């Protein structure tokens, strides 16, 4: 006997399809925030950019990367670790590395030392 | 009584722990998607508020980074990433239940394992900028550089030293002598190990151990339950949803109805921002609070009184938690006090004999000195004894003899 | 009273002077001690001789100047009651 | 001057004060009462403005709570009540004020 | 008017709670270091 479901805070997240009885989830439709990566105009105009909490399939359409953060755009990704200068989020940076290009990697926490005991 | 003295005779090596929040979860709620998410009309009006829409972005922005300020300035303290030795004979000490553990693929400690255990409407949350991951290699580094170096790790170049003397160097650091240690390494060594062990067992038994970062947890959720309950009130318009406004009415009562909403919605998104700032300002204290006590305590051992434990403090360790700190504090307490029978000084040849380091006890027969901390008698001499003035001027000098060792 | 009312604390003001005692008897009788786990006793000169002892000033300063160091404290924790009951300004914060 | 030095030949015991609060008086303000005692068609009216009374009230219960932990933490800091000896003689320190 | 008016004496209470509080934790290190110990923090726990 019931039609839809609701859920903690009160919203709509199921339907039965009044036709065919399928129950069917609803899922809000992507959304979130952009954000320009730069290492300033200073020394170069080439940018990258990062769509926040978005699977790269659904960005609208350089090189493309999955990230926690979101998706990231024009930025190459090095299998390398160096020390975070610019910070996009869950353990990933961006840096201007050389011919000249954007990459993101990984971050390094310090040099790995051993002391003799 | 003005001659009585207390002195104790045996000790106890007690471990405490101290739960510290360092940061919260970043949270950001968009204005117009949240007033009023695929209506245009709503926006159009929404415009003719300025930049209210702007201000509380910039502030939740604000509120982000300093949170990761926060987890940045208390847990990365140091420069390198130190690693113990393969070979762990500490003589006698054993820190297995805070070291890293390689068998999990999580790579963290006993108690770290227990700790982490036992803890739309156009609002998105972001992920910290450190994973917990990097924090455990944080803490796996502070342990491993406090084991093998000593405070010299955070003062410039990391120095080895056995664990035995750097002991000896922290007895030596509250008052008991050095030979205090070696006499009892096994004994202190077996205590070190019942109270990491009881720790664990604290921490594993009781469950509202943990109170503040499931307080913390919950007055965040709580806050944002709040705000999207209010979502849906009518706020003295005919009805709350505006799809309903906007289909059933004319545009001149249809307007009014959503403006009366938008002041609404408004409204309930400052008085969100605004707690969320003085939040944020209590954690930040509390985040500035955990930074001292890991300088302070772990990279040195501080003489600052029921700052780090309670007791004559020896050091600390870290562990991490989430959305926290763990602190567990390694402290000396004194246990089986004695009576004796003391004085100021003694005369022994017309001089007055004060100690150099220590107090005068006595059987009840025979005088001696002893250090204050530990019950040591020995016999007075005059390497560890000086002399000032006559036996006239001070209250409450003693009649007795002293020894010379240049009479062989 | 339009709807506000004014909660009591939960300690009486005899519970704080209790604590306070408390704190001022360990002070006098024991020491550092009480602080730092059980509760030991010394004499009242001897814990002034260890406590110039920790600012640079040798024990025997003390007790060759005992009175005259007495005195000084007696008077000056007089003076104290005599400003306190002075000025009526003095209490700024908690007014 | 690159050889000579000030030394004391005598010293003062000085006593100082410093105030410090710690804690304040615990308000709690009713709501609808506030706003209107006993009108029912203003607290109808005010049923439709959702959860503005409530936060109030939890935010002045929490400044209770949090003036009774202050309290609680600057003073209460002894295991045991300790007194003082019936003899008072500490060697000429006089503590009775 | 009233609802405002209210929201307005809450924010203050807040933020006058979060300095009180502030105040108390400063009291009660006061009290852990001066009187339960001796200090060598300079200008501490008085003036000497
Ligand atoms: C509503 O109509 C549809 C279409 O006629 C029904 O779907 C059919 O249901 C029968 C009975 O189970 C199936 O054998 C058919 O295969 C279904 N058609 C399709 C295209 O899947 C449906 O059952 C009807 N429902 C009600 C409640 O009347
Ligand atoms: C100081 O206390 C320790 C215990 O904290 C004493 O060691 C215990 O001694 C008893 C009696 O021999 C044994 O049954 C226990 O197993 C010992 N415990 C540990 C942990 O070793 C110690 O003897 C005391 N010191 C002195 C001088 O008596
Ligand atoms: C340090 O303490 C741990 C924990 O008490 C010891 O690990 C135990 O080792 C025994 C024998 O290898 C096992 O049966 C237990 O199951 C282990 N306990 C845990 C919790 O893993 C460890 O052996 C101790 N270190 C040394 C050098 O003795
Ligand atoms: C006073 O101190 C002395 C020195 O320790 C104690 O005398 C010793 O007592 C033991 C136990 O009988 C003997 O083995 C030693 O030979 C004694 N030493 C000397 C130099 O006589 C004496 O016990 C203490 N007084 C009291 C009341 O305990
Ligand atoms: C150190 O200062 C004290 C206090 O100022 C001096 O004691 C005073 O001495 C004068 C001179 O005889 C007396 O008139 C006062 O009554 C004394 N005051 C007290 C409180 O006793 C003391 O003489 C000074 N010592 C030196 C070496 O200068
Ligand atoms: C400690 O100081 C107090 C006050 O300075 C002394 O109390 C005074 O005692 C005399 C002696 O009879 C009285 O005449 C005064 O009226 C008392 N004053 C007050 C304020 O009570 C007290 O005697 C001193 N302690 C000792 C041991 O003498
Ligand atoms: C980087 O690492 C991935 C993961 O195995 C691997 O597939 C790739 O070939 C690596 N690239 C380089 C240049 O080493
Ligand atoms: C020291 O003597 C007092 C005198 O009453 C007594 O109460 C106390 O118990 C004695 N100390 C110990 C450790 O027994
Ligand atoms: C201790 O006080 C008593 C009086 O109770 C006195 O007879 C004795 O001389 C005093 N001794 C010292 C060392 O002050
Ligand atoms: C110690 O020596 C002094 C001076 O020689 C004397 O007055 C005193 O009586 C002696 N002590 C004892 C216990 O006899």
């Amino acid at each position: 006997f019931q039609q839809f479901g609701r859920d903690i805070a009160d919203t709509t997240d199921a339907v039965r399809d009044p036709q065919t009885l399928e129950i069917l989830d609803i899922t809000p439709c992507s959304f979130g925030g952009v954000s320009v990566i730069t290492p300033g105009t200073n020394t170069s105009n080439q940018v990258a950019v990062l769509y926040q909490g978005v699977n790269c399939t659904e960005v609208p359409v350089s090189n493309v990367f999955q990230t926690r953060a979101g998706c990231l755009i024009g930025a190459e990704h090095v299998n390398n670790s160096y020390e975070c200068d610019i910070p996009i989020g869950a353990g990933i940076c961006a840096s201007y590395q050389t011919s000249q290009s954007i990459i993101a990697y990984t971050m390094s926490l310090g040099a790995e030392n051993s002391v003799a005991y | 009584s003005n001659n009585s003295i207390a002195i104790p005779t045996n000790f106890t090596i007690s471990v405490t722990t101290e739960i510290l929040p360092v940061s919260m979860t970043k949270t950001s709620v968009d204005c117009t998607m949240y007033i009023c998410g695929d209506s245009t009309e709503c926006s159009n009006l929404l415009l003719q508020y300025g930049s209210f829409c702007t201000q509380l972005n910039r502030a939740l922005t604000g509120i982000a980074v300093e949170q990761d300020k926060n987890t940045q300035e208390v847990f990365a303290q140091v420069k390198q990433i130190y690693k113990t030795p393969p070979i762990k004979d500490f003589g006698g000490f054993n820190f297995s239940q805070i070291l890293p553990d390689p068998s999990k693929p999580s790579k963290r400690s006993f108690i770290e394992d227990l700790l982490f255990n036992k803890v739309f409407n156009g609002l998105t949350v972001l992920p910290p900028l450190l994973t917990d991951e990097m924090i455990a290699q944080y803490t796996s580094a502070l342990l491993a550089g406090t084991i093998t170096s000593g405070w010299t790790f955070g003062a410039g170049p990391a120095l080895q030293i056995p664990f035995p003397m750097q002991m000896a160097y922290r007895f030596n650091g509250i008052g008991v002598t050095q030979n205090v240690l070696y006499e009892n390494q096994k004994l202190i060594a077996n205590q070190f190990n019942s109270a990491i062990g009881k720790i664990q067992d604290s921490l594993s038994s009781t469950p509202s151990a943990l109170g503040k970062l499931q307080n913390v947890v919950n007055q965040n959720a709580q806050a944002l339950n709040t705000l999207v309950k209010q979502l849906s009130s009518n706020f003295g318009a005919i009805s709350s949803v505006l799809n309903d406004i906007l289909s059933r009415l004319d545009p001149p009562e249809a307007e009014v109805q959503i403006d009366r909403l938008i002041t609404g919605r408004l409204q309930s998104l400052q008085t969100y921002v605004t707690q969320q700032l003085i939040r944020a300002a209590e954690i930040r204290a509390s985040a500035n609070l955990a930074a001292t006590k890991m300088s302070e305590c772990v990279l040195g051992q501080s003489k600052r009184v029921d700052f780090c434990g309670k007791g004559y403090h020896l050091m600390s360790f870290p562990q991490s938690a989430p959305h926290g700190v763990v602190f567990l504090h390694v402290t000396y307490v004194p246990a089986q006090e004695k009576n004796f029978t003391t004085a100021p000084a003694i005369c022994h040849d017309g001089k007055a004999h004060f100690p150099r380091e220590g107090v005068f006890v006595s059987n009840g027969t025979h005088w001696f000195v002893t250090q204050r901390n530990f019950y040591e008698p020995q016999i007075i001499t005059t390497d560890n004894t000086f002399v000032s003035g006559n036996c006239d001027v001070v209250i409450g000098i003693v009649n007795n003899t002293v020894y010379d060792p240049l009479q062989p």
